RNA sequence: UGGUGCAGCGCAGCGCGGACGCCCGAACCUGGUCAGAGCCGGAAGGCAGCAGCCAUAAGGGAUGCUUUGCGGGUGCCGUUGCCUUCCG
């Protein structure tokens, strides 16, 4: 699978780590120093080491290679708490707040994700919220222009907190199932980003007292620690209800998922493991781990 | 030297 | 470098008092430093050599057997940062008569630096001479006069559309009546790099025939400044680099990827002589 | 980038850069820390800025000199005209006198 | 017969007052324009609105072969009539 470079320090990586090793203080240390590499998180790793020592002591373990059946369990429960598939049926339209720092993969995810809904059997309407970034709006229009996908855009510089409304109002009349819309993502001004998005969720309660329904979060994986700082910012800004890790394949820092699922607990929606639209299957716990440790 | 240092630094209070 | 240092300092802090480290742990810090350079807008190629350098040095100092690895790694990175800046302090050569050009883009303190360089050697016992080469925008030569009027250095303003030959005719005369052992020719500056400009700079160099060509680049751009120096050194021919606004820059992808990419030694820096060894310490939090 | 004329020429330059931080340009002294001026970006988040810069320009270029002449009929004046309340005006009026005061002892 | 002194009108001038023209000009409660700011709504876009500026009352000043009313120690002007007193 496209996780070979990720299994260099995780899953199959532990095999060549505990190979001919004896469970001891110097053993756990050699493991903790390896977990802090995949950007798993200091707090997360620290929690795993403790939960591991207790389990590798109250059962009498003298073989480090036996720890394999332990980490696979602990690290498996971490994602099991955030393993909640995304449902977009019943509601019409279905607003999907897309937050994230500029240049992460938002515009890219919105395209692939949109091709998934229509493939199942439902109309989708885009909405170029962030007007300041013409590089994104121009792409969102030229794209849906050939895919017969309706895109809502206005004058460059307009209120991004309204670009979504136009899509919602034109969804209840044009009959639209899924409604995806992007927003601004600038960390230069924390406060602004907060009030900006906050003033978006407080206004979408006009046409639908339940909208927005999902607050998707597009964050890059290869970034590592950055993916943690960003998610932590958007978490304190608005009420996140979904996160998607993109560009995970191609870097030995895929362990970041354990940091954006434990320290936050936000149920991961989708996961990126390629470049094609198909390479974005829903987040699965008993699947990612089964392939992560896949020898 | 030290003029508005103790002046404008108090406008944010109110 | 705020960001750069904040990333390196903590990168080693995680190894502060952890006893003997494993081979896998050593690799951690290596990558932790890589990203510290990536976000700092540092050349990819330079980023690798930087990490690889620490790899060999670490294993060479027996870091996997040292009780205090935080000390070995700290000394290792220090050697990398110092060499990445130039290794040892370097300054332009001085002799009988000197004359250099202050080429660079507009908005990088190209004119301001030229005025500071004149005041520097002035206190060392030299005799500089600010000479504007700009013949398009009269305002360019007007800004040089004011700077030279405060520092106490004579400025020679050229006429509009004046041929390089006519310039060397006066620059050599004014340097004889006042006896000038140094002539700082401040070429014209523009926002972007155009062929017409690169052409006039080359011809002006074939006439006066300087010794060294200093290029005042902006450090608040990073690799961008490196790409800009890739043109002047091709069309004209620079010999040194002068990075300014180092305080505003929190990255340093142009100072750590200068001796490698362009290969041009950084003499001065925005103003006092650039000290690779000194800056190498401020990055580790000891300067 | 005698006093009233200086206040305007100063405050006006205290917007085209931030709220800037040039407060450390004419002060040879040292600072304290960085985790403190972080609360400056908070007021920037809002679509607005401050209430002071509001009723400030809503006054005559002579009423700022001696705000003492201002009564209950003058406070409500620059109150509704700026959108602020009578209370938000007092805190502003009782300051114009402080600047012209503490300055005398300098 | 006569010379002054008359009164009441009719022409100029003078003093005063009242218009016109010019200058200045009341915080707002009058108007237009209204940076900054504030308000309304999901936006695009508006509403309300202060300082300054412009125009304009009440209330003043300088000046005006100009215009009007009234008021008198102007003037050798022509004539008639009346009258206390004075002067040939
Ligand atoms: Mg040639």
């Amino acid at each position: 699978r496209s996780l070979l470079k990720t299994k260099e320090n995780l899953g199959s990586g532990f095999i060549s780590l505990f190979r001919g090793k004896k469970i001891d203080d110097d053993l756990f240390e050699e493991l903790e120093e390896q977990l802090l590499i995949a950007d798993v998180g200091v707090e997360t790793t620290r929690k795993i080491i403790t939960n591991l020592t207790e389990g590798a002591s109250r059962k009498q373990l003298r073989d480090a290679e036996a720890l394999y059946g332990l980490l696979k369990e602990e690290m498996g429960e971490i994602l099991a708490k955030v393993d909640e598939p995304l449902n977009v049926e019943g509601k019409a339209p279905f607003v999907i707040l897309m937050v994230g720092v500029n240049g992460v993969g938002k515009t890219t995810t919105i395209g692939k994700l949109a091709r998934q809904f229509e493939q199942q059997g439902k109309s989708v309407m885009l909405a170029a919220g962030d007007t300041f970034r013409a590089a994104a709006v121009e792409q969102l229009q030229v794209w849906g222009q050939r895919n017969n996908i309706p895109v809502i855009a206005q004058h460059t510089g307009a209120d991004s907190a309204s670009v979504i409304f136009d899509a919602i109002q034109a969804a209840k009349a044009r009959n639209i199932d899924v409604l995806i819309a992007d927003t601004a993502g600038r960390l230069q001004n924390k406060s602004h980003l907060m009030e900006e998005l906050k003033k978006i969720v407080r206004v979408m309660k006009k046409l639908d007292v339940e909208a927005p329904h999902e607050v998707m979060l597009t964050i890059d994986a290869s970034t590592g620690q950055n993916a943690v700082s960003q998610a932590k910012l958007f978490h304190e800004a608005v009420g996140l209800t979904g996160i998607t890790l993109t560009k995970l394949d191609g870097t030995a820092k895929g362990g970041v998922i354990f940091s954006v699922a434990d320290q936050f607990g936000i149920p991961i929606r989708y996961i990126g493991v390629g470049e094609r639209i198909e390479d974005l299957r829903p987040f699965k716990a008993d699947d990612f781990i089964e392939a992560l440790f896949a020898r | 030297g030290i003029i508005l240092v103790l002046l404008i630094w108090g406008t944010v209070l109110l | 470098f705020q960001q750069l240092s904040a990333r390196l300092q903590e990168a080693i802090g995680r190894l502060r008092g952890r006893g003997r480290i494993t081979e896998e742990d050593l690799k951690a810090t290596l990558r932790e430093i890589r990203r510290a350079l990536m976000d700092a807008d540092v050349n990819l190629e330079v980023t690798r050599d930087f990490v690889e350098r620490v790899r060999e040095e670490a294993l060479g100092k027996q870091v996997l057997e040292s009780l205090t690895p935080a000390e070995v790694i700290l000394a290792t990175v220090y050697e990398a940062l110092k060499e990445a800046l130039g290794g040892e302090a370097r300054l332009p050569v001085l002799k009988d008569r000197n004359l250099w050009f202050l080429v660079g883009l507009q908005g990088s303190g190209k004119t301001t630096t030229a005025a500071k360089l004149a005041l520097y050697y002035k206190g060392k016992g030299r005799r500089p001479l600010l000479v504007a080469a700009d013949t398009q925008r009269p305002a360019a030569r007007e800004q040089l006069r004011l700077l030279g009027e405060k520092v106490g250095v004579p400025v020679l303003e050229v006429m509009d559309g004046e041929s390089p030959e006519s310039i060397r005719r006066r620059v050599e005369e004014k340097a004889r009546l006042e006896a000038r052992d140094l002539i700082l020719v401040d070429t014209a500056g523009r926002l972007q790099i155009d062929e017409p400009l690169m052409g006039e700079l080359a011809r002006l160099k074939e006439v006066l025939g300087p010794d060294e060509v200093l290029l005042v680049l902006d450090a608040m751009t990073g690799q961008e400044a490196l790409s800009v120096a890739r043109a002047f050194d091709e069309k004209v021919g620079v010999t040194g680099l002068v990075l300014t606004k180092l305080d505003g820059d929190a990255r340093g992808g142009a100072a750590l990827s200068a001796r490698h990419v362009t290969g041009k030694p950084i003499y001065f820096a925005g103003l006092e002589p650039f000290y690779p060894e000194r800056l190498a310490g401020r990055i580790l939090g000891m300067g | 980038l005698l006093t009233l004329r200086d206040v305007y020429a100063q405050i006006i330059a205290l917007r085209k850069m931030g709220p800037l931080s040039k407060v450390l340009q004419h002060i040879p002294g040292l600072g304290i820390m960085l985790p403190t001026p972080s609360e400056d970006q908070l007021k920037i988040g809002e679509e607005k800025i401050r209430r002071w810069l509001a009723a400030l320009n809503s006054m005559t270029y002579k009423e700022l000199e001696n705000p003492n002449i201002i009564d209950k009929s003058r406070m409500r004046r620059i109150a509704e005209g700026s959108g602020l309340e009578v209370e938000e005006v007092r805190e502003l009026l009782e300051w114009y006198n402080n600047m012209n005061r503490l300055l005398k002892m300098v």
